[PDB]
RNA sequence: CCUCCGCAUAAGCCUGCGUCAGAUUAAAACACUGAACUGACAAUUAACAGCCCAAUAUCUACAAUCAACCAACAAGUCAUUAUUACCCUCACUGUCAACCCAACACAGGCAUGCUCAUAAGGAAAGGUUAAAAAAAGUAAAAGGAACUCGGCAAAUCUUACCCCGCCUGUUUACCAAAAACAUCACCUCUAGCAUCACCAGUAUUAGAGGCACCGCCUGCCCAGUGACACAUGUUUAACGGCCGCGGUACCCUAACCGUGCAAAGGUAGCAUAAUCACUUGUUCCUUAAAUAGGGACCUGUAUGAAUGGCUCCACGAGGGUUCAGCUGUCUCUUACUUUUAACCAGUGAAAUUGACCUGCCCGUGAAGAGGCGGGCAUAACACAGCAAGACGAGAAGACCCUAUGGAGCUUUAAUUUAUUAAUGCAAACAGUAUACCAAACCUGCAUUAAAAAUUUCGGUUGGGGCGACCUCGGAGCAGAACCCAACCUCCGAGCAGUACAUGCUAAGACUUCACCAGUCAAAGCGAACCUCAAUUGAUCCA
RNA sequence: GCUAAACCUAGCCCCAAACCCACUCCACCUUACUACCAGACAACCUUAGCCAAACCAUUUACCCAAAUAAAGUAUAGGCGAUAGAAAUUGAAACCUGGCGCAAUAGAUAUAGUACCGCAAGGGAAAGAUGAAAAAUUAUAACCAAGCAUAAUAUAGCAAGGACUAACCCCUAUACCUUCUGCAUAAUGAAUUAACUAGAAAUAACUUUGCAAGGAGAGCCAAAGCUAAGACCCCCGAAACCAGACGAGCUACCUAAGAACAGCUAAAAGAGCACACCCGUCUAUGUAGCAAAAUAGUGGGAAGAUUUAUAGGUAGAGGCGACAAACCUA
C-alpha cells in the first residue's frame, strides 16, 4: 500500500476498501455478502434476504481495513441525510 | 513519434506507429518579391493562404509560432524590407504598379532597424553583431598625434 | 568501407584494363552473394556491344574486316577485334568468322528482303522470314543486350506494320521496332554444354566458391511447375 | 561443456 | 663434442654484458664479477630504403615458363605522343646490442639471400655412494602375438578378403580429424535484363535447392501442406505414403476366388547387413579349439530404387580378419649408460592445516570409531622405499530432483503486421459524349507469404515421466457427544413428477476445525382455511 | 630480543556565502605534439530495460516549475499491485562550521602512477626520532601471532577433583547451522590487528502538559489533544537494453610479391622425399619448458598449398568446403 510515497512521503489508501466497504466511527466496517445480484433463480426465499443484509466484518478483517487505511478514513462525518447517523456512536457498552 | 495500440484497445500490444504528412510539389507566385518558388505544399498550408487572401498576407499575418520553417521567416525578413527600405521592386517607366503594391500592403510596414533581425537565429544574429562590430585596430599613432595637438592647443590658447 | 568500382574509364579503347574482383562484397562489405571468390587474374576487354555506329564526319555504309580471333574470359564465347577505317572496336565474334573476313555494318532498309551472309548485320526490315539472328536490341540506338552468350541466336517469326516479333531462346515470343540492327548468323564456340569440368580445380580457377554444406529441406517450391508459356511483352510505346 | 577458469596475475607491487 | 645453426634483410620498446667508483646492504636460483645494478663518460656521420613526379588532349590485342621446335589453357606481373613554362641544386629519417610476441634469461612461434657444413656459435657433467621405484637407449638358450578387446612403443619391411566414402582436401584452435562437409556427372524452380557487388554479364546466362562420376535404372499418387493457373486442374528428383481377413490337397513359403478401404496395396535390387529384441540361424572353409572373417536364404510385419538400391578402374592416418618371414607381450626375466635415485653447499615452493600427548579386537552410536564401554598394547627421538585406512588434496557434482531464476531450437501455444509486393477505398493531377478510362511519384484505413517487439511450459506421483486423480455426498476404518487422513474397498451427483404468498419485516443458534459461504426459526402485516443426500460458480466487466 | 607494535598531516563529505576559469616563444587534426598547395559530403529523430503485481503480455515515483494543510480527495488503472493533481488563507532582506574522521576511516588518489589488452576500459599499499641530523648521542625498556633462551620421558578432545611434588588414580564423545536426531567420515575455520551486518509508517504501550477543548494557521474530538521514549539485517547467480571496441590468432574477400633440393618425370588438382602446412599413435608432465611441449611411426609438398604487407565484413550480428566451429587464452 506504498507506506513511503516518492514525492510527499505520506501513506496512501486501497481505493478497494473504501468502494467495498464502509467504516463507522466506533470502529465496525459495514460489507456486503458476494453473490447477492447473480444466480438468484436456483435460492430459497431465505437466502435471498440473508444475502440482502449489512453484516459487520469481525476483528483481524477490522484491522486489515485499518491497516490498509490511514487518518483521514478514521474520522467523523456528520452529513445531512445520513441513513447510518445512529450507527456511528454505540452506546450501552460493559468491556 | 507516438503510440498506438493494436484493435483501438489497452489490453493488447503498445506499438509505435509514425505519421507523415503529405507533400504537393506546387508553384507559387509571391507578388511583393515577383518570382516563383517551388514548394512542397501541403493541403493545411493551402488552406491557409486561401482564407488568408494570398500567399503574402498569409506570409506577413501569420508570426514566426506559425510558420515552423526558415524559407518563411526569410521570405517575411525579404518583404518587411522591400516595404520598409522602399526599393524599386520590378523596375521604372510604370511607378503606378509599384504604388500600389506598397499601397496593398501598408498595414504592417515594420521599420528597417528592426526588420533585419527578424527570422534570424543565434548564430546568425551573433555573427552579423560581430561584421557589424569588426572594426580593424586603429593604429595609435592618430590618437597619439591627436593627443599631442591638443595639449599643445590648450596650453597655447591659455 | 572505402570500397571504390574499378569502372574508371569513360573513353573507348583497345587496351584491356585491369580488373578488380568482388567476391559477393558491395559498398557495406557483408557478403550479398554466395558462391563467388578466389579466382585467377583476369583483364577486362571494352567489347563494344552496339553494333552500326559511325564515325567522325561519317553517316553512310562503312566496310569492316576481320583481322584476328582471341578470346574472352569475362564470358563463355569468344570475342575477335575487326578493324575498320580509322579506328578499331572489340565486337563480338559469330561462328565460322576467320582471319581475313568481310563484314558489313550497313543501315538503309530496302523495298525487299536482302540475302546477307551470317557475318554481316542489317536491319530487321531488310530480313527475309526465318533467319537465324543474335544480338537483338530494344530501342533504336540503345545497344545489343538480349541474345549475347556462346552460341545462342533466334529466328524471325512474322512481321505487321512497323514491329518485329522475334523467337528468344527461351521459347518466348517478343516483338521490337523495324528501325532495330541485329546482327545475322550463330555466335562463335558452340558445343559449350559438352565442355566437361573433371575437377574442382576447374571451378576455382573460375572463381566460384563451392556450395554450402548445410542440408536445406526442400518446401513446396521444388516440384516440377508444368506452366503454359507467358504472353508476348511489348516494347513499343503506343499513345 | 569444456568448463575452465582462466588464471589472474597479482599487482607487480608485492 | 654438436651444428635442426649462424650472418644479413623484413617486423619491434629503443641504449638494455664498454670504462670508472660503490661493490657495506640490495636482483646471480652459490661464487668470480655481471646478460636480472646506482650515478658519470658516448657510440650510430651514407652512397643503404624512403622523403617523389607542372598541365591540356591523345596512344598502348600477338604473355612468362633459357623462348629458339612443338604444345596449350587458369587467357596473363612491366612500353608513349603534340604543345606551353621551367638552366636555383645534394637538405631530412636509423645505421649500437646478447634484441620480438607469450606475466620470465620458457624443450613454443616468426617472412627471403648466403656455404646445407663450413671461416658463425655453444657445453648433456657442482662434488660424493650406487638404495628401491620411474623414464630414454643395445641384445638374449626354445616357441615368434600362444599376454592384452584390438600388432599398443619397438625392428623386419608386409599378402589377400569385407563394409563405408568416387578420388586430392577440409571440419570439432584445446579429450572425437571420422562413414562428417565439399568436389565434377544429374535433376527442380525463378528472371526479357544497363550501371555501387550481382554483371561493366545476357535464357548454351545468372540466382535459389537435393544426391553426388563412369555401368543397370528412378514404377504410382494431389485424399492432407505449399507452389503455379484462379479453366476445380498441374506439380512430388516439392513435404509424405505403397493392406487385412476367410476358403484354400499330404508340411512351411501358396496358385486362385470372395470381401471393405484407399493414391498403390513393396516394383527392381540387396541383406540377418552401421539395419528394433528373438539372431551364438541352416551349412562349408580359415584354428586341434572361433557371437572373430568370407560364400547361397528371407516372417526385412521396422531395408529399399537422387532420405537413391548394387558390383566395378584407382585411392583412403576411416572401421574388422588372415598367409611366408620377425619383435622378451609371456613362460622367466636378465647384463650396462644417462635422466633420476641416497648425502654435502644455497635460493627455495604449491595444495592443505579446529587443536593431537595420534596402536589393535569385540560391541554401540547420525547406520564404516586411534579419542564411547570391556579387553589387548606402551621408554623417547630421525633417516631410506610400497600403498591398507584418516569415506586424503583440486572443482558449492557435468549424473537424479526442486525452482511460478534464465538461455538456445522449432510451431497448426498466445497479443499484432510494426517493414515489403499485391489489393479496395479517400484527397492530388488531365483530357472525355446522362457512361467509361485512374498513368510516374507522396498520405491514412483493412487483408494475404518473410520477419518479428514479448512470454510461459499447473500440482500429488514412498526419486521424476509413463499408470491413476483434480468439486461435493454416503457406507467401515473413526464402534456409545464431536473432529481426524491414505494412490484403503464400494454407490453416486453438474438433476427432477405438481401449485409460484418460491411475499415483505423481525428475537434466538448451528456453522465442514480460520475467513469467504450455507441452514432452522419466535412474532406481525398480508392468504385461502414444498419432496430428495452431493445436486455447484465469488471479484472485475458486459 | 629478533621478527615487528602506537606516535599527525597531505586533507577527505556536506552546509551558509559567492556565480568559477582558461596563449611566456614554438608544435597540435596527416603517422595530434608533423611550417609550406586545387572538389568544397559530415548535427537537427518516441530512450530502453530491471523489478513489482508471487508468471506476464495493460501498468510500475525517476518527468528538474521552492515549504505545508487540502490529500494520499476527486480520478487513471487485466478498477489491482499501484500512480496522482488542481481551485484555496499562505512562503521575514545581512553574520566564517561539524555532539564526522585521521592512511584497512574519510575522494581511488602523494595518482587516475605501475600493471593487463591492439583497442574502449579496469586499476591497488606509500609519508612517523628530534628545539638544534651543521646533536650519527646511547639508550628507556616492558604486551599479539613465528622462533632460540629452556626439545622429547608411558595413556590417549588435551579438561576437572585433588595430595608434600609435571606424569602415574577416577570421571568426561570440540565450536555455530540447514536437521526429530551431527565431533561424527555434512557444511566454515592457521593465528594475530583493523572493518563488517535490525535503517522505518498507520494502528499500539508508558510518562509530562492542557482540557470540552487540544494543537505555533491546515487536523481531531459523545474524555479528548500535544510532546517524548519504544521497532522491524548483511553478503552471494545465470539473464535484458542503451553508448562506444575489436578480422594484427582464427572464417571470407581484395592489390602487388615470395617459397617448393633430388629421383621416377606416363600428359597428371602423379608418387617417394629437403626445407615447409597440419598433427593418427606410443612414452614423459598436468602448480610442467609450455593456461596445450618433446622423436618417429604420419598425409601433402607444381597446387582446392603456404607466407611477408595493406584494407573491408561485429552481436535484433560477422563469417561458415555446416564443426551451433571461430569473432584476442
Ligand atoms: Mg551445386
Ligand atoms: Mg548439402
Ligand atoms: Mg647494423
Ligand atoms: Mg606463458
Ligand atoms: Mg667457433
Ligand atoms: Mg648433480
Ligand atoms: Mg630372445
Ligand atoms: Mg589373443
Ligand atoms: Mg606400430
Ligand atoms: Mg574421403
Ligand atoms: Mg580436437
Ligand atoms: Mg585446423
Ligand atoms: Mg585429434
Ligand atoms: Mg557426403
Ligand atoms: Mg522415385
Ligand atoms: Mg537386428
Ligand atoms: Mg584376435
Ligand atoms: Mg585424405
Ligand atoms: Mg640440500
Ligand atoms: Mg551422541
Ligand atoms: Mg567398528
Ligand atoms: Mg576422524
Ligand atoms: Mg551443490
Ligand atoms: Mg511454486
Ligand atoms: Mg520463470
Ligand atoms: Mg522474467
Ligand atoms: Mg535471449
Ligand atoms: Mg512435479
Ligand atoms: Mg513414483
Ligand atoms: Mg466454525
Ligand atoms: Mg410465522
Ligand atoms: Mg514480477
Ligand atoms: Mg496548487
Ligand atoms: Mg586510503
Ligand atoms: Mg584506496
Ligand atoms: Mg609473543
Ligand atoms: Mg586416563
Ligand atoms: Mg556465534
Ligand atoms: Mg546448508
Ligand atoms: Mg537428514
Ligand atoms: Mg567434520
Ligand atoms: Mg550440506
Ligand atoms: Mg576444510
Ligand atoms: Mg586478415
Ligand atoms: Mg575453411
Ligand atoms: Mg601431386
Ligand atoms: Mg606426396
Ligand atoms: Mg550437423
Amino acid at each position: 500500500l506504498t507506506y513511503f510515497s516518492a514525492r510527499k512521503g505520506k501513506r496512501k489508501t486501497v481505493k478497494a476498501v473504501i468502494d467495498r466497504f464502509l467504516r463507522l466511527h466506533c470502529g465496525l466496517w459495514v460489507r456486503r455478502k458476494a453473490g447477492y445480484k447473480k444466480k438468484l433463480w436456483k435460492k430459497t426465499p431465505a437466502r435471498k434476504k440473508r444475502l440482502r443484509e449489512f453484516v459487520f466484518c469481525n476483528k483481524t478483517q477490522s484491522k486489515l481495513l485499518d491497516k490498509m487505511t490511514t487518518s483521514f478514513w478514521k474520522r467523523r462525518n456528520w452529513y445531512v441525510d445520513d441513513p447510518y447517523q445512529k450507527y456511528h456512536d454505540r452506546t450501552n457498552l460493559k468491556v | 513519434l507516438g503510440q498506438i495500440y493494436a484493435n483501438n484497445d489497452k489490453l493488447s500490444k503498445r506499438l509505435k506507429k509514425v505519421w507523415k504528412p503529405q507533400l504537393f510539389e506546387r508553384e507559387f507566385y509571391s507578388e511583393i518579391l515577383d518570382k516563383k518558388f517551388t514548394v512542397t505544399v501541403t493541403m493545411r498550408t493551402l488552406d491557409l493562404i486561401d482564407e488568408a487572401y494570398g500567399l503574402d498576407f498569409y506570409i506577413l499575418k501569420a508570426s514566426g509560432e506559425d510558420l515552423c520553417s526558415k524559407f518563411g521567416m526569410d521570405l517575411k525578413r525579404g518583404m518587411l524590407l522591400r516595404l520598409a527600405r522602399q526599393d524599386p521592386q520590378l523596375h521604372p517607366e510604370d511607378p503606378e504598379r509599384r504604388a500600389a503594391i506598397y499601397d496593398k500592403y501598408k498595414e504592417f510596414a515594420i521599420p528597417e532597424e528592426e526588420a533585419e533581425w527578424v527570422g534570424l537565429t543565434l548564430e546568425e544574429a551573433i555573427e552579423k553583431q560581430r561584421l557589424l562590430e569588426e572594426k580593424d585596430p586603429v593604429p595609435l599613432f592618430k590618437i597619439y598625434v591627436a593627443e599631442l595637438i591638443q595639449q599643445l592647443q590648450q596650453q597655447a590658447l591659455s | 568501407a572505402n570500397f571504390v568500382s574499378w569502372k574508371s574509364r569513360t573513353k573507348y579503347t583497345i587496351t584491356p584494363v585491369k580488373m578488380r574482383k568482388s567476391g559477393g562484397r558491395d559498398h557495406t562489405g557483408r557478403i550479398r552473394v554466395h558462391g563467388i571468390g578466389g579466382g585467377h587474374k583476369q583483364r577486362y576487354r571494352m567489347i563494344d556491344f552496339l553494333r552500326f555506329r559511325p564515325e567522325e564526319t561519317k553517316s553512310g555504309p562503312f566496310e569492316e574486316k576481320v583481322i584476328q580471333v582471341r578470346y574472352d574470359p569475362c564470358r563463355s564465347a569468344d570475342i575477335a577485334l575487326v578493324a575498320g577505317g580509322s579506328r578499331k572496336r572489340w565486337i563480338i565474334a559469330t561462328e565460322n568468322m576467320q582471319a581475313g573476313d568481310t563484314i558489313l555494318n550497313s543501315n538503309h532498309i530496302g523495298r525487299m528482303a536482302v540475302a546477307a551472309r551470317e557475318g554481316d548485320a542489317h536491319p530487321l526490315g531488310a530480313l527475309p522470314v526465318g533467319t537465324l539472328i543474335n544480338n537483338v536490341e530494344s530501342e533504336p540506338g540503345r545497344g545489343a543486350q538480349y541474345i549475347r552468350a556462346a552460341g545462342t541466336c533466334g529466328v524471325l517469326l512474322r512481321k505487321v506494320n512497323g514491329t518485329a516479333i522475334i523467337q528468344l531462346p527461351s521459347k518466348r515470343q517478343m516483338q521490337v521496332l523495324e528501325t532495330c540492327v541485329a546482327t545475322v548468323g550463330r555466335v562463335s564456340n558452340v558445343d559449350h554444354n559438352k565442355r566437361v569440368i573433371g575437377k574442382a580445380g576447374r571451378n576455382r580457377w573460375l572463381g566460384k566458391r563451392p556450395n554450402s554444406g548445410r542440408w536445406h529441406r526442400k518446401g513446396g517450391w521444388a516440384g516440377r511447375k508444368i506452366r503454359p508459356l507467358p504472353p508476348m511483352k511489348s516494347y513499343v510505346k503506343l499513345p | 561443456k569444456k568448463r575452465f577458469t582462466p588464471p589472474i596475475y597479482q599487482p607487480k607491487f608485492k
